[PDB]
């Protein structure tokens, strides 16, 4: 059991840098997604206007 | 400023793929 769970911390140490970078990630692919949703809808609506 | 973000995005992406593969290579 303690080799067993110093390998499994030992691997929540490596992984670190990369789940951050994946929440930062994440973050910012949202952020994206909610920008291009307010960018077509002020499109279409500026778009009938003219 | 969308593409000002994407640009952003990409480049960060590319930042930490370039840096952890070279910290896995040593």
């Amino acid at each position: 059991v303690e080799k067993n769970m110093k390998d499994a911390k030992d691997k929540l140490e490596s992984e670190m840098e990369d789940a951050y970078h994946e929440h930062q990630a994440n973050l910012l692919r949202q952020d994206l997604m909610r920008r291009q949703e307010e960018l077509r809808r002020m499109e279409e609506l500026h778009s009938q206007e003219m | 400023d969308l593409m000002r973000r994407q640009e952003e995005l990409r480049r960060m992406e590319e930042l930490h793929n370039q840096e952890v593969q070279k910290r896995k290579q040593l």
